[PDB]
């Protein structure tokens, strides 16, 4: 029953209540064309403003943020 | 310098089965060096699919030749960007290195495609290891060549002085 | 790459004895890893000059840092090959090693002119340093690269196997 | 006196050098006759040299370097 860990310590709750939702949505709704929208809304904006907090001082963010205007697969 | 790396292997499981592991990949006995891994970024698009960015750190070990090259370096941060289509079972991963870049860029795309003929879902991959520090080496060779002259400048000018006088 | 590097120095004496000393510098205690010296070929050409070739052997050893991966280097052979013009009292002279160029070659050109102006030898020395060789480290890097592609390919599909199991029991 | 490669040449070596230094200071740089009055101590010494070279390893490059033109 052991959980992955979220980089911040303090936001590993969240993200293992985030995941669980997720996974139950990702299963029974998207896949099965039932769904497209957020319904883990609450979960995920908990979690994120946790780990958006976390991430203002991590000398990682320069180039995550230029990462995510990426695009790999080139779009 | 590039080096480009391609291996391909069948699980013989569904799409839902094989994206939902890549989803909860981690933990698992086989990577205790993934430390964490967190959502950065998830929306449907407009064409339907599932568009995910998460952020892992791994630790690691740098090899024992290295060690004078390169400085301390026990972790990595890792991106890793995907697309889910449930209208046709594929999924698109991607991963490098964000950290690191400038010795070495590490990038892989792994696709997962369901194959209703077997039944089973393929997945191609393509590394491909990046770099154009060459260990720092253009620099010690530099520093070799420099000091190599001025020592042989120093050494001749003295040696010459030395064997004149002896002859004068 | 090639890396140039150039030093003068002014000898206060004259032709002959700067010359004579060059062909008899050896030994003198600022050279002393300097093992032998050889004369090869020495004749008086058309133009009335000098032409010498020698050939040194010298003690030597790699740099610390690069030994784990080259073999081991102990000496080096070198040509020294010169043209004393005695009517311009002029003496060009020119070094490189012969052996372990695949790592490093290092090509020496001083040149001895005196100067009656102000009855001195001005040497000038112009060196380059020549190598395309990364020490053997650049095969390494791509052992690293197999390696770990070959890693992570395991670690990834049998992680991917062991969550499967997990999640379909 | 510095050595030859080859110690069984050394005597020849410094017989040779000797005659040559001579030449070089009171005839050549003098101008006063350009011709080799150390050719029987030059012949003994080079054949010496020439007998040894053919069992060293560096011959070939030494060969390769002999035939080049380093100041064009």
């Amino acid at each position: 029953n052991i959980m992955s860990a979220s980089f911040a310590p303090e936001c590993t709750d969240l993200k293992t209540k985030y995941d669980s939702c997720f996974n139950e949505w990702y299963s029974e709704k998207f896949l099965k064309g039932k769904s497209v929208e957020n319904e883990c809304s609450k979960q995920w904006y908990a979690y994120t403003t946790c780990v958006n907090a976390a991430l203002v001082k991590q000398g990682i963010k320069p180039a995550l943020d230029e990462a995510r205007e990426e695009a790999p697969f080139e779009n | 310098m590039v080096l480009l790396h391609k291996s391909t292997h069948i699980f013989p499981t569904d799409f839902a089965s094989v994206s939902r592991a890549f989803f909860n990949r981690y933990p698992n006995p086989y990577s205790p060096h993934v430390l964490s891994i967190d959502t950065i970024s998830r929306n449907v698009d407009q064409e339907g699919n599932l568009r995910t960015t998460r952020l892992l750190k791994k630790s690691g070990k740098l090899p024992t030749w290295v060690k004078p090259f390169l400085r301390g370096i026990t972790e990595t941060w890792i991106i890793e960007v995907s697309v889910v289509n449930p209208a046709n079972s594929t999924m698109k991963t991607y991963t490098r290195n964000l950290d690191h870049t400038g010795i070495m860029k590490v990038e892989e795309y792994t696709t997962y495609q369901f194959d209703s003929a077997t039944s089973s879902t393929i997945a191609d991959s393509r590394v491909k290891f990046s770099s154009g520090f060459n260990m720092g080496i253009k620099s010690k060779v530099e520093d070799w060549s420099r000091t190599k002259f001025d020592e042989n400048v120093k050494k001749s000018r003295m040696g010459m002085a030395f064997v004149i006088q002896k002859l004068e």
